[PDB]
C-alpha cells in the first residue's frame, strides 16, 4: 504494497472565536469521564474543558434493534455508551459479517472529533439501550473558545508583568503559547526560600501568602510573583505557600531565554 | 543586500495582497490535455495554451463542491495568496477566472511530477539528497513567514520537481495570513503538528514541526509517525517519541530532535535566533544558503522530460468530461474571486 497510496489532506470546519446544557445523573456523568479518560481528546483537559464537554453531550435513545450508526453513514458524531448491548458489524465486501460486542460499556467515533471519518461498521441494539454523543463542531467550538479565552487573555497577567512592559506582541503570545498550569492545596508549598530560582508565578485563583524567616504579601488573582527569577537566579529571599486551593502560571525562566534571550534585554530598549 | 530586499518583499507582496489579480483568460483559450492529478474537488489537467502553445497545469474547482465541503475560506486563500507571493520556489500562477460551473488557477507546468512519486519508487533519499530538497522549504518557508503566511500542508504530494530538479511547492488550499493566533484543525494526518491536534491554536511554529516530517521522510522512506488507524498516529505525534532508523546520520537525527520538538520552547524555528537555529544547524553546514536561492546548485536528480506537453513523470487518471452548467453556481461565494 500500500506504499503508493497517497495521504489526503484533511480539515475540519473552522471557528474564528473572535447555551448547550443537557442533564445527566451524578453517577451517569462520572461513568462518562472514566470512558473517556484515556481518550487521545479527552486525556489532556481542563477538567473545566472536561466538564463544558460533558455537558455538551447528548442524550441518545435506541429501542432494541435499531441501528445507532450505519456503516459509511456520517461521522461527526463520537459516542459513548451508557446502558445496553450492542452488536458491531461491517459489510467487508461483499459479504455483511457480525464483527465483536458491546455490554453497557465502550465507546466509538471519536477520529469523527477531528474531521469527517464514515463510521466503519454498522452497530445495532441488541437491547433498549441510551448512548452520549458529542458532535464534532460543537466539540471543536468549545474547546477553541476556551483556548482562545486561556489565550488572550493569558497575556493581560504578563503585560501587567513590569520586566515585560517593553515585549513585542509577536513575543508576548510566544509565551502564552507554553506558560503552564499549577494546582495547589491548602497550605501547600509553592516556592522554598533558598531554593535555586527556576521560574515565575502568577495567581490565576485563590491567594498566595509570601513569608519569611512573618506575612509580607498576599497575592490575588492578576499578580505575580517569584519575578526575580527572570533578572538573576540567586536563592529565593522568601517563600511561597497556597491560602485555599490556588490555580497558578509557571514560567520556566530558562525556556523563557530560549525563546526570547534574557529578561534583561528586554528591560532596556 | 540581505537588509532591504525582505523589505521590497512585504512592499511588493502586500501591493498585489490588496487588489488581486482577477478573471486574467477564460476557458476556450485552452485545449485540454490530459488530467495529472484528481483535486478535491477538483482536477488539475495540463493546457496548450492557444496564442502562445505553451503549456500549463489547471486546477479546476467545482464550486458546488467547495460550499458542500466548506472550502469557501480556505479557497479564497489559495487564489488570494498564490496571485500576490513571488519567490523561486513557490510554482507561478499565471491566469485565474470563473464560470458559472467551475473556478480556475492556471499555473506553471512542473513536468517532473511529483516528489512523492520519485520518493516512493525510489525507496529513499540520500542526506545530501535530501537536504538538497530542505534548503529550498527552508527558505521559502522563511520567505513566507516573513510576509505572515503559513503553508501548512507540507508533504511529498505537493512538492513537484521542475525541470532543472527544483522543487515547486503546489498546494495552497491551507495557506494562510496569521498576524495572531489560527484554529483550524487542517493538514495531512502525518504531518500535523500536536498543537493542531489539540486544538491550543498555533502560527509559523507548525510549518518548521511539517519540516521535520517531511525531512524524516525524505531520508527514511516512511515518516516519523505511522499506525494502522490514524487516532494512533495521532496518539504518537503527541508523545513526539520517534525511533530513527539505523543509517540516520548523527546530525541528521539531531536535527530531527530539534524540529519534531512537541515543546515549542525548545523547537528550532521557534526561538530566539528564529530560523538561522536551522540554517546554522549541523546538517546543512555543506549548505550554501546564497546559491542554492539563486538555483545555482547541482541537482541529485533531473527528471527526463521528452518535448512539452509531457506527463510521463505523472500518474494516470480517468478523463471525465467538463461539464459547465448554463445556471452560475454560488455566485456570491466566490464574488472575489
Ligand atoms: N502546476 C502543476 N503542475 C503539475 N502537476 C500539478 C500542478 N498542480 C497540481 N498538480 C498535481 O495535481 C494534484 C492536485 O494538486 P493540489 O494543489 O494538491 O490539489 P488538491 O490539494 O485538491 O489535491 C497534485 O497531486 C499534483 O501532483
Ligand atoms: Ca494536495
Ligand atoms: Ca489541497
Amino acid at each position: 504494497i500500500n506504499r503508493f497510496t497517497r495521504r489526503a489532506s484533511v480539515c475540519a470546519e473552522a471557528y474564528n472565536p473572535d447555551r448547550i446544557i443537557h442533564p445527566k445523573t451524578d453517577d451517569q456523568r462520572n461513568r462518562l469521564q472514566e470512558a473517556c479518560k484515556d481518550i487521545l481528546l479527552f486525556k489532556n483537559l481542563d477538567p473545566e474543558q472536561m466538564s463544558q464537554v460533558l455537558d455538551a453531550m447528548f442524550e441518545k435513545l435506541v429501542k432494541e434493534g435499531e441501528h445507532v450508526i450505519d456503516q459509511g453513514d456520517d461521522g461527526d458524531n463520537f459516542y459513548v455508551i451508557d446502558r445496553g448491548t450492542f452488536d458491531i458489524y461491517v459489510k467487508c465486501d461483499g459479504v455483511g459479517r457480525c464483527v465483536g460486542n458491546y455490554d453497557n460499556r465502550g465507546s466509538f467515533g471519536e477520529l469523527a472529533l477531528m474531521y469527517n471519518t464514515p463510521k466503519a461498521a454498522t452497530i445495532t441494539a441488541t437491547s433498549p439501550g441510551a448512548l452520549w454523543g458529542l458532535d464534532r463542531v460543537t466539540f471543536r467550538r468549545i474547546i477553541v473558545k476556551n483556548n482562545a479565552k486561556k489565550r488572550k487573555m493569558y497575556e493581560s497577567f504578563i503585560e501587567s508583568l513590569p520586566f515585560l512592559k517593553s515585549l513585542e506582541v509577536s513575543e508576548r503570545l510566544k509565551v502564552v503559547d507554553v506558560i503552564g498550569t499549577k494546582v495547589y492545596n491548602d497550605g501547600e508549598q509553592i516556592i522554598a526560600q533558598g531554593d535555586l530560582a527556576d521560574s515565575f508565578f502568577i495567581v490565576e485563583s485563590g491567594e498566595v501568602k509570601i513569608t519569611m524567616k512573618v506575612e509580607i504579601a498576599r497575592c490575588f488573582r492578576g499578580q505575580y510573583f517569584g519575578e526575580l527569577a527572570l533578572v538573576t537566579n540567586k536563592p529565593r529571599a522568601a517563600s511561597a505557600h497556597a491560602i485555599g486551593t490556588v490555580k497558578c502560571l509557571a514560567m520556566d525562566v530558562q525556556a523563557f531565554e530560549r525563546l526570547l534571550g534574557p529578561c534583561m534585554e528586554i528591560m532596556k530598549r | 543586500s540581505v537588509k532591504e530586499f525582505l523589505a521590497k518583499a512585504k512592499e511588493d507582496f502586500l501591493k498585489k495582497w490588496e487588489t488581486p489579480s482577477q478573471n486574467t483568460a477564460q476557458l476556450d483559450q485552452f485545449d485540454r490535455i490530459k488530467t495529472l492529478g484528481t483535486g478535491s474537488f477538483g482536477r488539475v489537467m495540463l493546457v496548450k495554451h492557444k496564442e502562445s502553445g505553451n503549456h500549463y497545469a489547471m486546477k479546476i474547482l467545482d464550486k458546488q463542491k467547495v460550499v458542500k465541503l466548506k472550502q469557501i475560506e480556505h479557497t479564497l486563500n489559495e487564489k488570494r495568496i498564490l496571485q500576490a507571493v513571488n519567490f523561486p520556489f513557490l510554482v507561478k500562477l499565471e491566469f485565474s477566472f470563473k464560470d458559472n460551473s467551475n473556478l480556475y488557477m492556471v499555473m506553471e507546468y512542473v513536468a517532473g511530477g511529483e516528489m512523492f512519486s520519485h520518493l516512493r519508487r525510489i525507496g529513499r533519499f540520500s542526506e545530501p539528497h535530501a537536504r538538497f530538497y530542505a534548503a529550498q522549504i527552508v527558505l521559502t518557508f522563511e520567505y513566507l513567514h516573513s510576509l505572515d503566511l503559513i503553508y501548512r500542508d507540507l508533504k511529498p504530494e505537493n512538492l513537484l520537481i521542475d525541470q532543472q530538479g527544483y522543487i515547486q511547492v503546489t498546494d495552497f488550499g491551507f495557506a494562510k495570513r496569521v498576524k495572531g493566533r489560527t484554529w483550524t484543525l487542517c493538514g495531512t494526518p502525518e504531518y500535523l503538528a500536536p498543537e493542531i491536534i489539540l486544538s491550543k491554536g498555533y502560527n509559523k511554529a507548525v510549518d518548521w514541526w511539517a519540516l521535520g516530517v517531511l525531512i524524516y521522510e525524505m531520508a527514511a522512506g516512511y515518516p516519523p509517525f505511522f499506525a494502522d488507524q490514524p487516532i494512533q498516529i495521532y496518539e504518537k505525534i503527541v508523545s513526539g517519541k520517534v525511533r530513527f532508523p539505523s543509517h540516520f546520520s548523527s546530525d541528521l537525527k539531531d536535527l530531527l530532535r530539534n524540529l519534531l520538538q512537541v515543546d515549542l520552547t525548545k523547537r528550532f524555528g521557534n526561538l530566539k535566533n528564529g530560523v538561522n537555529d536551522i540554517k546554522n544547524h549541523k546538517w546543512f553546514a555543506t549548505t550554501d544558503w546564497i546559491a542554492i536561492y539563486q538555483r545555482k546548485v547541482e541537482a541529485p536528480f533531473i527528471p527526463k522530460f521528452k518535448g512539452p506537453g509531457d506527463t510521463s513523470n505523472f500518474d494516470d487518471y480517468e478523463e471525465e468530461e467538463i461539464r459547465v452548467s448554463i445556471n452560475e453556481k454560488c455566485g456570491k461565494e466566490f464574488t472575489e474571486f
